[PDB]
RNA sequence: AAGGUAAGUAU
RNA sequence: UUGGAACGAUACAGAGAAGAUUAGCAUGGCCCCUGCGCAAGGAUGACA
């Protein structure tokens, strides 16, 4: 791309981005106040706010990575010492790793799988991802011990995970982030939460 | 010296030869050279292909189906014996 | 060097062996697929306007929207800064008079 | 075709079998006899 | 039976042993809003753990009583046009035998959108003697051609 | 309910047939002393229709202890534990020699 | 607006309607500079390629081509009209005017649905098609 | 939504006189939506049955 | 794009080191012959994506298209066809008001399932042909995990 | 309850609609068994017309439970599908006439029924001929009592005649629908 | 009928074409086409189209 | 004042 | 005989529903199993 053409395209992008940000914020304030708006307008505005919020989040994460942790060592030491003293006062035994012969290793797995199937309790048409998750849950229920072994293996050795999708529930007064995690990791996370 | 085509290459060659033979048969049937293929009927298949005629003359249908099964077996054994 | 073909039963030069195996089993339905992909491509029409039409339309739009283009600013639709064509009203009773008026307008 | 002058003495309504429509009487010029 | 905050119903629940190992369920239900894309009106409670803290039996009973009962309600409907001898041995079919088969047949967005309005075409038919009235829709009337 | 629970956490058969150059194979008729099928909670779809049919069984064969057992246990799974007692009492009045009904 | 093909006289509109035999001709009567027309034309440009198989979109300047103003009542700021095999197709939009779409539609999916419904009905031989969406209300809440 | 709100608060509704107006307005909006779905022209004496 | 670059650079550096350990190509002809192809690979990886034509939506479809039937079609129909329990699900008794079942969704209802009037004395069983199981490619991942 | 789980049925077909609810009540411990009604009347009531069943059960002084093998030795030469098809055909023929059918069942004076089983022992082609004769017999009464030609019967409706499905239509005025 | 004869002739021509060995070298294909007289390229045909044309020519010839 | 036009062949 | 209207009138029809519907076999994919061919290769039994 020639430099003058690129420069004018950049000027156009800057002007359109300024208008885009202003329009998104103005429409969001209209909706928050109670202005009567259409469904397509709401969807477009939600998309614009999602893009703006994610850009701001990228800026914030880059700032944290570049500027390091924002908690000074003295503050972290004070917090940790207070927590240690509290735990010592209450005589708290740390939660151990779930044993292979755990007395409740199956009840917790059933409880975890039930919560994952509660999203589908209301009858609805299933797409590929939903039916894949249900197949994984059914496979875990059919062979509880293999699922438990996979869960313990993930707890011990898994430190890297696949990307999770993000959407935003539009409450018309603010945006509530919603996270879509892989079902295979969802089973492990649910069992860990229950345990 | 000779050369050895790889496993993927063998799969491609076999698939192409099978498709060539299948197209040969299909165009023979299109132009009426060979009679159109009849459905392949086994015992478990008898009630799906010959279901409506196996209530009127059940044993004739059974005999016809078993004759077809034997003829399919007859050609296989004949090819094996001629090749041996 | 010379090598026997495992696909053709013929002797070929050693330097062409790789390409010989690569294109000796080119599936003919690939050629069929390419043919039908090019036959549809040739018959495809132009959805959008050509460059000349795009440029002329942009200039015509600029000649009217003087709140974006130009120096002086007139109204939204004004171009600033005899004969009236006879058109049919869509009625079967006025086909003849409209047609004759169109004929009568030829110089 | 595109970029082709209209033939002289041609009525755009005629030659196509077009028929108009009126949603009301308040829109469009008055019908001329 | 339906009195306490942890409804006495829950003591007789079939899965009352697996729920005893369910801890932190209210916090989890509250935090479910960050995983599902639909807001839960009952975010504060669980039917299995806390019981059903409300009953609409009396409400529906008094709603049928206030509308004049079955006889009063069904005079507004095409029920008397069906010539059913009585309302006892009757059942609806929520989805048609064919309408339900089309829920999964690769329909376009426009084709599917118009197929989601089929139940309404029945609803309007059910309440036609009352919706299609001169008292409720003032104006001229047009009769069907046949 | 379980003894520890706190605020915060059927149609049996009396006929048996043992199965082992003759067209006729009269197999012996055996009677089981007692038959206690599991409660089978929730296996009934139409409670009212099943209740009517079990009433019909009691009427046609008043001397069929499985009929009374299934009829009353249907009231026990339904939760109406008081009518089940009456059904068993009537069954005892009509099937006194069956120890299953008394148990 | 400036990307879609333009028809410059009444004869060209006649030929465009006559030429297509298996696709619905979608014609936007209006002006390039009209804001309503710019929104309608940008939606049409957005869906121009997707409906290539069963629709062709043209733009007609009513000031330059006032040939159909009297018969088609092309007096609204924007107008979208559908033709099939040289036959104007009406749409039961619920707006009271079945002969045309005389407003700018925001969503690009609704226009695709309208074109698809028009194509189905016209290929079935109908002269009126009921739109999948009732436009008697803008559904603003 | 209505049963969730009413069974969550159950006492705070009566004192919040603005909530009563909000609830009846929302109910009227829903009924108007249904009526517009039935027919574009709004009815004059639509029944509650 | 850095792990792939690291692998490629490591392989080419190994080749260059094997060349150098025998003191061959002292000037660096092999070194440049490898560096320029490293740059070529880097350029190829960072190449702008090519032009890909937009696929238009298929034209609306009218008429009849012959579809085959057989074991695959039978299996697909069994998986997608109406089941007896799912047949009872969409049947609602007329006039018999039922208590709300699911708290979070009042629209949800079992219908004739488990309710009197369905005409079935015994409980309907689950059609095992409608079982949910993972895809073929999801089975492959489980083989690469255990 | 007597048979083992491997030989336990999982699909019970009932030839009378009256015995659908009683089975559902008496199979309340076996939910995994589907009970299907039959709209077509199978000729299973005509097996007592056989010489080896009627007199056998008339003089039975006490109730009892007996086992028979309706497939005498067919299973050694044909599958159970053809065995059941020919059994249905034979029972339909017996239900039809029981007079000419008994004559058809033995094609030659040299064909006898051994006391072990019920039907006579025949060659495979002999059974083919007996089956075609019995099919003609079954079509004969449909031709007579309905005054229709047998040739007018398509191959699709001969199957319905053999099985036992028949349709009637007193209300032809519903021709108004078209 | 001669129609059956010509259809059978075309079918056997194609069957023979399916079993004729043709070199995959473009230079040798061009040399063979030059030897047999037919043009190297016809209406912008590709190398695969050239190979098909040579196969057809060798089948007829 | 409206958002309430069946469409289609035939003269 | 000669004009109004012709976006009308009348005549016919009016299911203005909803759709590329559905049964069989073969191919193709996968894992065996069986038989024969082809190219090689193992281990082992046998005296005068």
């Amino acid at each position: 791309l020639p430099t003058p053409i690129e420069n004018m395209i950049l000027r156009y992008v800057k002007a359109k981005a300024d208008w885009w940000t202003n329009t998104a914020h103005y429409n969001r304030e209209r909706i928050r106040r109670g202005a009567t708006v259409d469904k397509t307008v709401c969807k477009k505005n939600l998309g614009r706010l999602t893009r703006l919020y994610l850009k701001a989040e990228q800026e914030r994460q880059h700032n944290y990575l570049k500027d390091g942790p924002y908690i000074t060592a003295e503050e972290a030491v004070a917090v940790y010492t207070t927590t240690v003293h509290w735990l010592e006062s209450r005589r708290f035994s740390p939660i151990p790793f779930p044993p292979l012969s755990y007395k409740h290793d199956t009840k917790l797995l059933i409880l975890a799988l039930e919560r994952l199937k509660e999203a589908y309790s209301v009858k609805s048409r299933l797409n590929q991802s939903q039916r894949e998750e249900l197949g994984l849950i059914e496979q875990a229920y059919d062979n509880p011990h293999e699922a438990l072994s996979r869960i313990k293996r993930h707890l011990l050795t898994q430190r890297a995970f696949k990307e999770v999708g993000i959407e935003f529930m539009d409450l018309y007064s603010h945006l509530v982030p919603v996270y879509d995690v892989e079902p295979l990791e969802k089973i492990t996370d649910a069992y860990l939460d229950q345990y | 010296l000779g050369v050895y085509l790889t496993k993927k290459e063998q799969k491609k060659l076999r698939r192409q030869t099978r498709r060539e033979a299948q197209k040969e048969l299909q165009e023979k049937v299109r132009l009426g050279l060979m009679p159109p293929p009849e459905p392949k009927v086994r015992i478990s298949n008898l009630m799906r292909v010959l279901g409506t005629e196996a209530v009127q003359d059940p044993t004739k249908v059974e005999a016809h189906v078993r004759a077809q099964m034997a003829k399919r077996q007859k050609a296989h054994e004949e090819a094996n014996a001629a090749r041996k | 060097e010379y090598l026997v073909s495992p696909i053709t039963g013929e002797k070929i030069p050693a330097s062409k062996m790789q390409e010989h195996m690569r294109i000796g089993l080119l599936d003919p339905r690939w050629l069929e697929q390419r043919d039908r992909s090019i036959r549809e491509k040739q018959s495809d029409d132009e959805v959008y306007a050509p460059g000349l039409d795009i440029e002329s339309s942009l200039k015509q739009l600029a000649e009217r929207r003087t709140d974006i283009f130009g120096v002086e600013e007139t109204a939204i639709g004004k171009k600033i800064g005899p004969e009236e064509k006879v058109t049919w009203d869509g009625h079967s009773g006025s086909m003849a008079r409209t047609q004759q008026a169109a004929q009568a307008n030829i110089t | 075709f595109l970029g082709m002058p209209a033939p002289l003495g041609y009525v755009p309504g005629l030659g196509r079998g077009a028929t108009g429509f009126t949603t009301r009487s308040d829109i469009g010029p008055a019908r001329d006899a | 039976w339906d009195r306490g905050i942890p409804r006495i119903n829950t003591l007789f629940q079939k899965d009352r042993h697996t729920l005893a190992y369910d801890k932190g369920w209210r916090v989890r239900t509250d935090f479910k809003q960050y995983q599902v894309l639909k807001q839960n009106p009952f975010w504060w409670t669980h039917q299995r753990h806390d019981g059903k803290l409300w009953n609409l039996n009396n409400y529906r009973t008094d709603m049928i009583q206030a509308l004049g009962g079955v006889e009063g309600i069904l005079e507004h409907t095409l029920f008397k046009g069906t010539y059913f001898p009585t309302w006892e041995g009757l059942f609806w079919e929520k989805a048609s035998g064919f309408e339900e088969s089309m829920k999964w047949k690769k329909l376009t967005n426009a084709q599917r959108s118009g197929l989601n309005q089929i139940p309404n075409r029945r609803f309007t038919l059910w309440w036609s003697p009352t919706i299609n009235r001169a008292n409720v829709y003032v104006g001229f009337q047009v009769q069907l051609d046949l | 309910v379980d003894p520890r629970q706190t605020q915060f956490g059927r149609n049996t058969l009396m006929d048996m047939r043992l199965s082992q150059q003759t067209v006729v194979d009269p197999k012996g008729y055996l009677t089981d002393l007692n038959s206690m099928i599991p409660t089978h909670g929730g296996d009934i779809n139409d409670i009212k229709k099943a209740r009517l049919l079990l009433k019909s069984v009691r009427e046609t064969n008043p001397h069929h202890p499985p009929a009374w057992i299934a009829s009353a246990r249907l009231e026990e799974v339904t939760g109406k534990l008081q009518v089940a007692r009456n059904l068993i009492m009537k069954g005892t009045e009509m099937c006194p020699k069956s120890e299953d009904v008394w148990l | 607006s400036y990307m879609l093909p333009h028809l410059h006289n009444g004869w060209q509109v006649d030929q465009a309607i006559l030429s297509e035999e298996d696709r619905v001709v979608v014609i936007r009567f209006g002006h390039d500079w009209d804001p309503t027309c710019m929104k309608m034309d940008e939606v049409l440009y957005s869906i121009a390629e997707k409906v290539k198989n069963f629709a062709v979109i043209y733009l007609v300047d009513i000031t330059e081509v006032p040939d159909f103003n009297k018969m088609y009542e092309l007096y609204d700021p924007c107008t979208v009209m559908f033709f099939f095999r040289n036959k104007h197709i009406m749409i039961d939009l619920g707006t009271g005017n079945n002969n045309k779409i005389n407003w700018a539609m925001e969503d690009k999916q609704e226009m695709v649905d309208i074109i698809e419904t028009v194509y189905r009905g016209a290929r079935k031989g109908r002269g009126l098609v009921v739109s999948p969406k009732d436009y008697s209300t803008k559904y603003r809440y | 939504a209505l049963i969730g709100l009413m069974t969550y608060f159950r006492e705070a509704v009566v004192n919040t006189q603005e909530l009563l107006d909000l609830l009846v307005k929302c109910e009227n909006k829903i009924q108007t939506r249904i009526k517009i779905g039935l027919n574009s022209k709004m009815p004059s004496r639509f029944p509650p049955v | 794009l850095r792990r792939k670059a690291a692998r490629l650079v490591a392989a080419k550096c190994t080749l260059a080191a094997r060349v150098d350990s025998f003191h061959e190509s002292t000037e660096g002809k092999v070194g440049y012959e490898l560096k320029d192809e490293i740059e070529r690979k880097f350029d190829k990886w960072q190449e702008p994506p090519p032009v890909k034509q937009v696929k238009p939506l298929p034209a609306p479809l009218d008429g009849q298209r012959k579809k085959r039937g057989g074991r695959r079609y039978r299996k697909m129909k069994e998986r997608l066809g109406l089941t007896e329990i799912r047949k009872q699900a969409n049947r609602m008794s007329f006039g018999e008001i039922e208590e709300d079942a699911y708290q979070e969704d009042l629209g949800f209802s079992l219908g004739h399932l488990g309710k009197s009037g369905s005409g079935r004395v015994r409980q309907t069983q689950v059609n095992e042909a409608t079982k949910a199981r993972i895809s073929k490619t999801l089975q492959r991942t489980l083989q690469k995990q255990s | 309850r007597s048979l083992p789980v491997e030989e336990q049925p999982k699909q019970i077909i009932v030839t009378r609609k009256g015995m659908l609810d009683p089975l559902e009540v008496h199979l309340l411990d076996f939910p995994n068994i589907v009970i299907k009604g039959s709209e077509l009347q199978l000729p299973f009531q005509a097996c007592l017309k056989v010489e080896k069943f009627g007199d056998l059960i008339l003089k039975a002084t006490e109730p009892q439970m007996v086992l028979f093998n309706l497939y005498d030795d067919w299973l050694k030469t044909i599958s159970s599908y053809t065995a059941f098809s020919r059994l249905i055909l034979i029972l339909r023929a017996l239900h039809v006439n029981n007079d000419r059918a008994k004559v058809i069942l033995k094609p030659d004076k040299t064909t006898i029924t051994e006391p072990h089983h019920i039907w006579p022992t025949l060659t495979d082609e002999e059974w083919i001929k007996v089956e075609v004769q019995l099919k003609d017999l079954i079509l004969a009464d449909y031709g007579k009592k309905n005054n229709v030609n047998v040739a007018s019967l398509t191959q699709s409706e001969i199957r319905d005649i053999i099985l036992g499905m028949e349709i009637s239509a007193p209300s032809q005025q519903r021709q108004q629908i078209a | 009928s001669e129609r059956q004869a010509e259809v059978l002739a075309e079918f056997e021509r194609r069957k023979r074409a399916r079993q004729i060995n043709v070199s995959t070298d473009d230079s040798e294909v061009k040399a063979c086409l030059r030897a047999l007289g037919e043009p190297i390229t016809l209406f912008g045909e590709g190398p695969a189209e050239r190979r098909e044309r040579l196969r057809n020519i060798l089948s007829v010839v």
